[PDB]
């Protein structure tokens, strides 16, 4: 069966008999620079962005968690605060996939 | 990522603001300065003086 290097993020399937979700980039991660005028103006709008971020890949992960599946696969790399509500919700995901690992 | 920059961003737009708010109060100013002048300096009081 289906062989991937790529190392086990969070725990294990709830059931193996999972339904396998493929995903090309669900999960982010955030770094940036000087701006058209540069570093913005402000840290506070920084904070806001990244509050609505982390439920934003708490309710990808609980979405996933409603429809049945119980396996993602990330192609895209894995972001903190979708990590830490998916131990929770039990469904195992992949740190990152190359384009031969999706298709 | 720096925050202190975002400070530095955000100081010297303060600068900008400012001193174009205290241009326009100067105009302001003057015009109505030079409004009472002309305006004492013909006809003073005759019969009566209308006032907008």
């Amino acid at each position: 069966g289906m062989v991937f290097k790529k190392e086990t993020e969070g725990d294990v399937t709830s059931v193996k008999d999972a339904k396998i979700a493929v995903y090309s980039c669900p999960f982010d991660g955030m770094i940036t620079e000087t701006k058209g005028t540069v570093l913005i103006k402000t840290a506070e709008e920084l904070m806001n962005f990244s509050k609505g971020e982390e439920n934003l890949m708490d309710a990808q992960v609980k979405a996933i968690a409603d429809t049945g599946a119980n396996v993602v696969v990330t192609g895209g790399k894995v972001a903190d605060m979708a990590l830490h509500y998916a131990n929770k919700y039990n469904i195992m995901l992949v740190r990152l996939n190359s384009k031969w690992d999706l298709r | 990522d720096q925050q202190k920059i975002n400070k530095f961003a955000r100081n010297t737009s303060r600068i900008t603001e400012l001193k174009e708010e205290i241009e326009v109060k100067k105009k302001q100013l003057q015009n109505l300065e030079d409004a009472c002048d002309d305006i004492m300096l013909a006809d003073d009081d005759c019969l009566m003086i209308p006032y907008q």
